């Protein structure tokens, strides 16, 4: 099915980095994930 | 006891290594740019960092 999960920024656990400028979306071995403010 | 391990250390093991697997200032990384070496580091997962 299709589920939501949430996430949060942790030093060795969750590593959020910004957007790939190489590639343009994400890079290998990286997923893509939203934030709200 | 001074004498026999006053010996300093260097880098070995190659990339493997992973006292300096961590980037740092102190110590600095180099290849020739646009090579196959680029490559290779481009297109591997765990070089990224």
């Amino acid at each position: 099915d299709h589920l939501s999960i949430v996430t949060l920024e942790e030093a060795p656990f969750v590593i959020v980095e910004s957007v790939d400028p190489l590639s343009g979306t994400c890079m290998r071995n990286t997923v893509p994930c939203q934030k709200r403010i | 006891a001074f004498l026999v391990l006053d010996r300093p250390e260097e880098r070995i093991t190659g990339i493997n290594d992973p006292r300096l697997r961590n980037p740092s200032d102190k110590f600095i990384y180099a290849t020739v740019k646009q090579s196959s070496v680029d490559i290779y580091f481009r297109r591997q997962v765990e070089l990224s960092t």
